């Protein structure tokens, strides 16, 4: 079977990049240089400490 | 003084030394205390720890101050540390060696350690010369692309820092957690970074020592430091003789 597909054809905005401006509270779509795809982060211990930026 | 002796002195006991301290002392920590985890992902060899011989407290140096030359910030201590505690042991040709002094024995048998230290000061004035002190530590100061712009004491009382009031003739101590760019440091030149170079202890002179116009006053007051480490673990078991020690580079 190849049944047709005929669900009306969207909108959307092309633009260039993602927000310039946003630091929190939010994801940011981007293309990560890893062997890895997934939401990854380094690891941690207590070696070294949270961020003491607060 | 009200008593026969003077007064109740307190007693600060490590290993088999005591030091006595007679006022309430000034203490800082140069970041969070912590217990290490990932130093064992370092090395497959036991690290060995002697409580013994290096939890012990050790006198490092005496510095001099004379009311002639108290500048506001003259540098009386500004040392690549532990390096030039550890390594305060020199021969003729001021090349150090770790073999006389029983709290570095066991940095001359192994090639990395890790450590947690302690400087504590000493000042003992008399009561009508009045002046202050401070001594801060930079962690890894030395490799930094300025550091020769934060040596100012206004730059020194925002790095971890104890303050020792002439006045007042307090101790002050600073705890300085184990923190570097690799799980260990290396005790000798190896593998050709200068070993055992894990930040600066600065002594500056933040308000200039100041004492009467007399003739017979003390124009001049001894500084002395004291060290001890903790957490102590040494690991890479090796001849004593299989890496050599070239005499150490100076800051400027």
């Amino acid at each position: 079977d190849n049944p047709p597909d005929p669900t009306p054809a969207k909108f959307f905005v092309p633009i260039p990049s993602h927000s310039w401006a946003h630091g929190t509270n939010t994801s940011e779509p981007t293309n990560t240089l890893r062997l890895d795809g997934g939401v990854v982060g380094v690891g941690r211990s207590d070696d070294i400490g949270t961020s003491d930026t607060a | 003084m009200d008593r026969p002796e003077g007064s109740e002195e307190r007693t600060v006991q490590t290993s088999n030394v005591v030091l006595g301290e007679t006022n309430i002392e000034s203490q800082d920590i140069a970041s969070k205390e912590y217990s290490p985890t990932w130093d064992r992902l370092a090395s497959s060899e036991v690290s060995d720890e002697y409580p013994m011989l290096t939890d012990r407290w050790l006198f490092w140096k005496s510095v001099k101050w004379e009311v002639n030359d108290s500048a506001f910030g003259k540098m009386l201590v500004q040392e690549k540390f532990p390096q030039s505690w550890v390594q305060m042991d020199v021969n003729v040709n001021n090349i150090p060696r770790y073999t006389n002094i029983p709290n570095f024995i066991p940095f001359n048998i192994h090639q990395y350690m890790r450590a947690d230290f302690e400087v504590k000061i000493y000042v003992n004035p008399n009561d009508f010369v009045s002046g202050w002190l401070i001594m801060a530590f930079l962690y890894q100061g030395s490799e930094m692309f300025d550091y020769k712009l934060r040596r100012n004491p206004a730059a020194l009382m925002q790095m971890p820092h104890v303050l020792v009031n002439v006045g007042a003739a307090n101790e002050a101590t600073l705890k300085i957690p184990y923190r570097y760019v690799r799980p260990f440091m290396r005790c000798k030149d190896i593998l050709r970074t200068e070993p055992l170079n894990m930040g600066v202890l600065f002594v500056e002179v933040l308000i200039p020592f100041r004492t009467s116009a007399a003739s017979s006053a003390p124009k001049s007051l001894d500084v002395s430091l004291f060290v001890k480490m903790t957490n102590a673990k040494f690991t890479g078991m090796v001849d004593g003789s299989i890496a050599l020690l070239s005499k150490p580079i100076a800051l400027p």
